[PDB]
RNA sequence: CUUAAUUGCGAUAACGAACGAGACCUUAACCUACUAAAUAGUGGUGCUAGCAUUUGCUGGUUAUCCACUUCUUAGAGGGACU
RNA sequence: UGACGGAGCCAGCGAGUCUAACCUUGGCCGAGAGGUCUUGGUAAUCUUGUGAAACUCCGUCGUGCUGGGGAUAGAGCAUUGUAAUUAUUGCUCUUCAACGAGGAAUUCCUAGUAAGCGCAAGUCAUCAGCUUGCGUUGAUUACGUCCCUGCCCUUUGUACACA
């Protein structure tokens, strides 16, 4: 409401960017928390 | 006031009657007087150079008839060093119980400090004669 | 010094991997819903008031 | 008149009795007065009782109170209980306890622990160290 | 006012201040509400005492930290190295002592302006000792109303030994300069400067 | 000599020429003064035992409440 | 989910349990209510010196009748069981 | 908020002589160390009211290696032991220093407890700078957590089992 009464044509966007992604095998465990999953839960296919 | 023998306060009391006992003529030293250090533990002289016995008739006469007999390692028992043994603890120590044991005899001509039985010494009737009247007097000097 | 009257309005709970630093929430009651989302330091009990500086200027996760 | 109660100044270091009986309101630790009951400063924590909802409380009662043993706390508290229990435990048993509660304004305003009994104990020192829960410190090789 | 008079030996000097009206002899423990804000509720005045000896079970309830005396909470909170520590009974002479040089220069009958010693010794914002990893880390929290319990009592008293030891100088009168000194603004002390460094990253970074 | 030594003849009665703008005399000041030591500094100022400008109520030794009082 | 806890609740091919721990027990303790009083502690006072008469106080009396069980000490029990 | 000198003055634990000599107030002596007749006790009897130190109050000391300190060696007097030198300990004087808050190294502990100081007992003829307890005075701030260190549980992996 501040950073953008300087920007005339009010806020003019509600700027989103997208980006896809492309990790591995080895370097997804040591960012993104997953890092084991048990014997007989390996089942499903959505994240919640 | 009915003034009862345990009346009589601590140092404001000794403060204006030992110093009355300077000057009655009162020598009664052992010949000692300046020469002894007054505690094993302690590393110099005493003060005035002269004298200092004469709070004896108002701070250890006093506290013989707070209680009712007495000795006199006890009556020593109040002066208490520590001397710095080396690098030791700071043991309990006394004086020289000489003193102690000769204004045991100088001050018992007066008829304040008399023969008990059932221990050392006790107060006389000139305690409830002359103590109790200076009891009357020093703190009827001091109202 | 813009004194925001800040209050503990609830209690919120920890943070602090070396257990330091304790959560609530803090603003003035009137005018609510302009709040840093910050913590107390050491001992506080139940719901009372507090003077402060800032008003609105947050952070997160606390170490 | 005198039937002695058996009140008593009791708290860490004071096995005592206060024989509170009736008279003019004198005082005496065994003869001893106010002024003299060794710290010159704590004795003005013997306030509370006395001189804060009433100014005589003197011909009512009369104290004579022994103490033996002990150390350096009891000069002030137990001797403070013993006094203050011939107030408030001679006065509900013969005189009313509306007189005493509602004229009871200071006696229980100021209450720092007086006539509930202490519960601030010795324990006993550890073993293998300075203190009751002071320890060496170790070393390795 | 009609007083009390008696053969067993009670003076006069007590009976002619307490009996209606709450202070001291020359002290005063008088009229004075709080002229300082909040905080109240957690403070020792109301009520206030007249010599200092109070103690009792304060020792691990988080949720009844404020009802003990800050008076006696005050006068055990210097001591240590060896011989200070312990033997707590050495301060309760100095209170009268150094509430009689504040009361002597610059009177203000001790209890007004001492009651007030957060108006100036009391803090807006403590800086933490966050994690973040790397700097002086002091990342921060808003301010809590107990540490200006804690912390006002330490950094007033601790400087009693940094300035009087080690020389002849003793402990009283700087507890009386720096006591107006840390009541007043100051420029020139202990408490303001060493009040920086917990607020110097309080406002350089949020 | 330099510091600590007997009742500075010179410049004597400061207690009675000196105390405005100066309220402090006691142990723990008159140090730095270039002054005698309290060997025989306040030997030299109990000389107003009696009555004084300076005047304690509190009788305890090794530092007194001396201020510019009546 | 809680806790000092494999402690409890609740979910449940499990049910019901034997342990340890917990529990249990102490102690510096409250009991002037007790079976109970100077090898131990009490208001009194036999003989009562004295300050002081503001009339009962400081008292003592290797025991004088000993006045008396609460302080000293615990026989079982209460009181508290978050 | 210390040191010296005066005034006041506090614990509980005990363990104490047997056909022998342990705890012991005193009397008297000498400055002490201590010594001879005595004071009670095989023990809520006497020690010991463990008035001690640390403590409270009032006079004397000053910026120094000092009225803090007592290492170092020297002489003398006593105590214990058939027996003390390579010194059992104390006592009085000669000797009177270092050391100034202490480096990459690194512990304990959250209320009569952290802390202050000091007495019994244990080894004890004599030898506490030690260790258990006994006590006399008593704050703190975290109010809890996984990076460092340590331990238990689920899941996976393991070519290992004196793992």
């Amino acid at each position: 409401r501040d950073l953008s009464e300087a920007s005339v044509y009010p806020e003019y966007a509600l700027p989103k960017t997208y980006n896809k992604l492309h990790y591995c095998v080895s370097c997804a465990i040591h960012a993104r928390i997953v890092r084991v999953r048990s014997r007989e839960d390996r089942k499903n296919r959505a994240p919640p | 006031p009915g003034v009862s023998v345990r009346d009589v306060a601590a140092q404001d009391f000794i403060n204006a009657y030992a110093s009355f006992l300077q000057r009655q003529g009162k020598l009664e030293v052992p010949g000692y007087v300046d020469i002894v250090k007054t505690s094993s533990g302690n590393e110099m002289p005493p003060q005035d150079a002269e004298g200092w016995f004469y709070k004896r008739a108002a701070s250890v006469a006093r506290h013989i008839y707070m209680r009712k007999q007495v000795g006199v390692g006890k009556l020593n028992k109040l002066y208490g060093g520590a001397k710095s043994r080396g690098v030791r603890p700071y043991k309990h120590i006394d004086a020289s119980g000489s003193i102690n044991r000769k204004v045991l005899q100088a001050l018992e001509k007066i008829g304040i400090v008399e023969i008990s039985p059932k221990g050392g010494r006790r107060i006389s009737e000139n305690g409830q004669r002359d103590l109790d009247r200076i009891a009357a007097q020093t703190l009827e000097e001091d109202e | 010094t813009p004194v925001t009257l800040a209050k503990v309005i609830k209690v919120l709970g920890r943070t602090g991997s070396r257990g330091g630093v304790t959560q609530v929430r803090v603003e003035f009651l009137e005018d609510t819903s302009r709040t840093i989302v910050r913590n107390v330091k050491g001992p506080v009990r139940e719901n009372d008031i507090l003077v402060l500086m800032e008003s609105e200027r947050e952070a997160r996760r606390l170490r | 008149a005198v039937p002695s109660v058996q009140t008593f100044g009791k708290k860490k270091s004071a096995t005592a009795v206060a024989h509170v009986k009736a008279g003019k309101g004198l005082i005496k630790v065994n003869g001893s007065p106010i002024t003299l009951v060794e710290p010159e400063i704590l004795r003005f924590k013997v306030y509370e009782p006395l001189l804060l909802v009433g100014l005589d409380k003197f011909s009512n009662i009369d104290i004579r109170v022994r103490v033996t043993g002990g150390g350096h706390v009891s000069q002030v508290y137990a001797i403070r209980q013993a006094i203050a229990k011939g107030l408030v435990a001679y006065h509900q048993k013969y005189v009313d306890e509306q007189s005493k509660n509602e004229l009871k304004k200071a006696f229980t305003s100021y209450d720092r622990t007086l006539l509930i009994a202490d519960s601030r104990r010795p324990e006993p020192k550890k073993f293998g160290g300075k203190g009751a829960r002071s320890r060496f410190q170790k070393s390795y090789r | 006012f009609t007083p009390v008079v008696l053969a067993t030996p009670i003076p006069e000097e007590v009976q002619q201040a307490q009996t209606e009206i709450k202070l001291f002899n020359k002290w005063s423990f008088e009229e004075v509400e709080v002229k300082d804000a909040s905080l109240v509720d957690y403070v020792q005045v109301r009520q206030p005492i007249f010599v200092a000896h109070t103690a009792g079970r304060y020792a691990n309830k988080r949720f009844r930290k404020a009802q003990c005396p800050i008076i006696e909470r005050l006068t055990n909170s210097l001591m240590m190295n060896g011989r200070n520590n312990g033997k707590k009974l050495k301060a309760v002479r100095i209170i009268k002592h150094t509430l009689d040089i504040i009361n002597v220069l610059t009177d203000q009958n001790p209890i007004q302006v001492v009651v007030d010693a957060i108006t100036n010794t009391g803090p807006r914002e403590d800086t933490t000792r966050v994690g973040g990893g790397g700097a002086a880390r002091r990342q921060a929290v808003d301010v809590s109303p107990l540490r200006r319990v804690n912390q006002a009592i330490a950094l007033l008293t601790i400087g009693a030994r940094e300035a009087a030891f080690r020389n002849i100088k003793t402990i009283a009168e700087t507890l009386a300069e720096e006591l107006i000194n840390a009541a007043k603004g100051s420029s020139t002390s202990y408490a303001i400067k060493k009040k920086d460094e917990l607020e110097r990253v309080a406002k350089s970074n949020r | 000599a330099q510091h600590a030594v007997i009742l500075d003849q010179e410049k004597y009665d400061r207690i009675l020429k000196e105390v405005p703008t100066y309220r402090y005399v006691s142990v723990s000041v008159l140090v730095d003064r270039l002054k005698i030591g309290g060997s025989l500094a306040r030997i030299a100022l109990r000389h107003l035992e009696k009555e004084g400008i300076i005047k304690p109520i509190s009788k305890h030794s090794k530092q007194a409440i001396y201020t510019r009082a009546t």
